[PDB]
């Protein structure tokens, strides 16, 4: 089995840029390699084919190269609708293998998460049925810490998060987190509290309420 | 021009079977050898099965993680691909595609997908609670939480509200998944104005709209 190692796993450069991406095979493929672009809910389409061919509707700025093991990608000038996820592919020996994927991200000015919290709808306390919510929205970079605390001893049990891939709108990155409990337990408790722990700061960023 | 559309996906027992097919048309179905590509998610997509044409044997070849289980065929007569799944197992849950190989081996063109869910956990309508804060701008949310299986659509004001949303991937927690929305307007938006959250969840016929009312 042929082993496809493409580094850049991730990738962050900025519009305008020249940025590479490479693909080794762990054994001679010729020229049967390809290029893949995926954006974020959509299917895979062809960029390259034959290590350096440009498929039909594929724009100039794209063009891959190399033999034998070493394979480049380049995209010259990126653009916004350049941010997707690339895969290579060897279409010379079964099975055909994927490279494990480069995902490309804007880069911009570092933003501390602008957190609220949500106690639990009346419509699930009745019931029953609770869960706090809490966003932590529009930060970078990637990374992120969330504590939970009730009466302000750390809970960790049902605690459900999420993270959205990189808005296109501004580059930041958003994370939902959703604390579930009992009706009784949470009826037992007075105060909520959402920490959030950023690179942006050595203090996190604390919301909270009272009342259970 | 080339069009592959997949269909016979949905959500099966483990250890249950599930008949794949998909309608190849715009180019000649015996002149192209066809394979089976699936995706899940946040993960690289990954090759199943190759079946070759009539001019070279019409033989198979698969992945070794399939093998033995996912069965690749194709019939002529109707420009049809087909996957053959048996003892289905939780990790085989993903979006599969119909996908051709072009010249230089080249895997060109793919299809839109259908969607695999392979879990004891039965089909459950979702909740959906509304999420009102506890100035300058505000912070509304959407909790769709306990049901099965994927997807679910949800929306602000009919899709009319799109911008400052943000809408998380579902997680699951047994069992059930959860699902959030966060909307952020100006104050003198809301509660001025109504702002409502729209989900859907086909799989259960469920069509509910959640008013956020401070």
């Amino acid at each position: 089995d042929i082993q496809m190692n493409q580094s850049p796993s991730s990738l962050s450069a900025s519009l305008g840029d020249t940025i590479s991406i490479t693909c080794r095979a762990s054994q001679n493929i010729n020229i049967w390699l390809s290029w893949y672009q995926q954006k974020p809910g959509n299917v895979p389409k062809l960029l390259i084919y034959k290590a350096s061919n440009l498929h039909t509707g594929v724009p100039s700025r794209f063009s891959g190269s190399g033999s034998g093991t070493d394979f480049t990608l380049i995209i010259s000038s990126l653009q916004p609708e350049d941010i997707a996820t690339y895969y290579c592919l060897q279409g010379q020996s079964y099975p055909r293998t994927f490279g494990g994927g480069t995902k490309l991200e804007i880069k911009r000015g570092d933003a501390a998460p602008t957190v609220s919290i949500f106690p639990p709808s009346s419509e699930q306390l009745t019931s029953g049925g609770a869960s706090v919510v809490c966003f932590l929205n529009n930060f970078y970079p990637k990374d992120i810490n969330v504590k939970w605390k009730i009466d302000g001893s750390e809970r960790q049990n049902g605690v459900l998060n999420s993270w959205t891939d990189q808005d296109s709108k501004d580059s930041t990155y958003s994370m939902s987190s959703t604390l579930t409990l009992t009706k009784d337990e949470y009826e037992r408790h007075n105060s909520y509290t959402c920490e959030a722990t950023h690179k942006t700061s050595t203090s996190p960023i604390v919301k909270s309420f009272n009342r259970g | 021009e080339v069009k592959l559309v997949e269909s016979g996906g949905g959500l099966v027992q483990p250890g249950g079977s599930l008949s794949l097919s998909c309608a190849a048309s715009g180019f000649t179905f015996s002149d192209y050898y066809m394979t089976w590509v699936r995706q899940a998610p946040g993960k690289a997509p990954e090759w199943l099965a190759l079946i070759r044409n009539k001019r070279n044997g019409d033989t198979a070849e698969y992945s070794a993680s399939v093998k033995g289980r996912f069965t690749i065929s194709r019939d002529y007569s109707r420009s049809i691909l087909h996957l053959q799944m048996n003892a289905l197992r939780t990790e085989d849950s993903a979006t599969y595609y119909c996908v051709r190989q072009g010249r230089g081996y080249t895997l060109d063109y793919w299809g839109q997908g259908t969607s695999v869910t392979v879990s004891s956990a039965k089909t459950t309508a979702p909740s959906v609670y509304p999420l009102a804060p506890v100035g300058s701008s505000v912070t509304l949310g959407c909790l769709v939480k306990g049901y099965f299986p994927e997807p679910v659509t949800l929306t602000w004001n009919s899709g009319s509200l799109s911008s400052g949303v943000h809408t998380f991937p579902a997680v699951l927690q047994s069992g059930l998944y959860t699902l959030s929305s966060s909307v952020t307007v100006t104050s003198s938006t809301w509660p001025s104005q109504s702002i409502t959250c729209n989900v859907a969840h086909p799989a259960s016929s469920t069509k509910v709209d959640k008013k956020i009312e401070p």
